[PDB]
């Protein structure tokens, strides 16, 4: 008894039935056997949209912050406006009791930048 | 076709600036062909716009180099004949956003979009080193500085070098064209500007020169050790 096939059959079937907003895909391959998953997201809908996140998760405990915006510095004082909603993420982020990078994590996500606007 | 009512419809008014993004992507097909995107928009902008800064516009070019096709942007601004002009205004801010593009990393294309892009970077720097003959008389050394500067800082090494030496063996004729611009460069800059100009650009040209030579050249030294390999083999 052993996968032998594919990523962790969860987290795959549970972002399957996600929106048809967003799209993921893979990055290189650096988290072959115990990340399981290197995901680009990128928000398609009536907003502006931004940089994607990295999506490296743990096993099914899920603690995991799974985004750790390596680009952050550059690709967030590139503009004033962006960095505000990377600012307004951030401070919604800690408030999140055990996010789950599945799905709590992109929602708060998509929910910031859609009240970007103001 | 549709690219034309676009831009001028984007022009024409003084949008929020970044509702742009949704604008386009409402009149857009959202993925026909990119290739017709804001990456030409630009220089078909400031063609007609000759000694103009052009506003308005860099925010809309910062927005799409936040994620969009790099490539594109990257061969259109190297292409891009301006060292004719010599606006020094317009190509001041140009060489601004490439250093903040450049600095980081590039992006994957998987295929050789890399080795292009390393050619138009190529290309690129083959324009950048105009930038001391547009600055030689300078009677009306600023643009020079800050120009050889970049130079300086393009040159990170075991992140570029590779990229570079694939570009060069990937064609030869635009890089002997390359190294031979070069060397007019600093011949035309065999006077005395300053003690900082014309030295430090010497150094960038060894660098470049260094460039093909080789990426893993033997460098260590304190090897204070008899070597007894070569004594028992013998």
């Amino acid at each position: 008894d052993d996968e032998r096939q594919s990523i962790p059959s969860v987290l795959q079937g549970e972002v399957a039935r996600l929106d048809p907003k967003f799209l993921v895909n893979l990055d290189p391959s650096h988290c072959s056997n115990n990340g399981t998953v290197h995901l680009i997201c990128k928000l398609d809908d009536k907003d502006l949209p931004s940089v994607p996140p990295l999506e490296l998760s743990v096993p099914a405990d899920y603690p995991a912050q799974s985004p750790l915006w390596i680009d952050r510095q550059w690709q967030y004082d590139a503009n004033p406006f962006l960095q505000s909603v990377h600012r307004c993420m951030t401070s919604r982020l800690l408030q999140l009791p055990d996010k789950h990078s599945v799905t709590a994590l992109l929602n708060t996500w998509a929910q910031s930048v859609h009240q970007a606007c103001l | 076709v549709n690219l034309k009512q676009a831009i001028l419809q984007a022009w024409k008014e003084r949008w929020s600036d970044y509702q742009w993004a949704i604008n386009m992507k409402k009149f857009f097909p959202k993925g026909a062909t990119w290739d017709i995107l804001n990456l030409a928009d630009a220089l078909l902008e400031q063609a007609m716009i000759g000694p103009s800064p052009n506003p308005l516009i860099l925010s809309y070019l910062k927005y799409a180099i936040s994620s969009q096709m790099v490539s594109y942007s990257s061969v259109l601004t190297a292409i891009s004949k301006f060292d004719d002009f010599s606006r020094d205004l317009c190509v001041q801010a140009l060489l601004d956003i490439m250093d903040m593009f450049c600095d980081r990393l590039s992006c994957h294309g998987k295929a050789e979009e890399c080795i292009g892009l390393c050619r138009a970077l190529l290309s690129a720097l083959h324009w950048l080193l105009r930038c001391t003959a547009a600055s030689a008389e300078r009677l009306r050394e600023k643009q020079l500085a800050m120009c050889l500067q970049r130079l300086e800082k393009t040159l990170s090494s075991t992140k570029n070098r590779a990229l570079l030496h694939i570009a060069k063996l990937e064609e030869a004729s635009s890089w002997t064209a390359i190294e031979h611009s070069l060397l007019k460069l600093g011949e035309i800059l065999a006077n005395l500007s300053n003690p900082q100009l014309r030295s430090q650009a010497e150094q960038c040209g060894t660098l470049i020169r260094s460039i093909p030579t080789m990426l893993s050249v033997h460098a260590e030294q304190m090897h204070k050790t008899g070597f007894p390999t070569v004594h028992a083999v013998i």
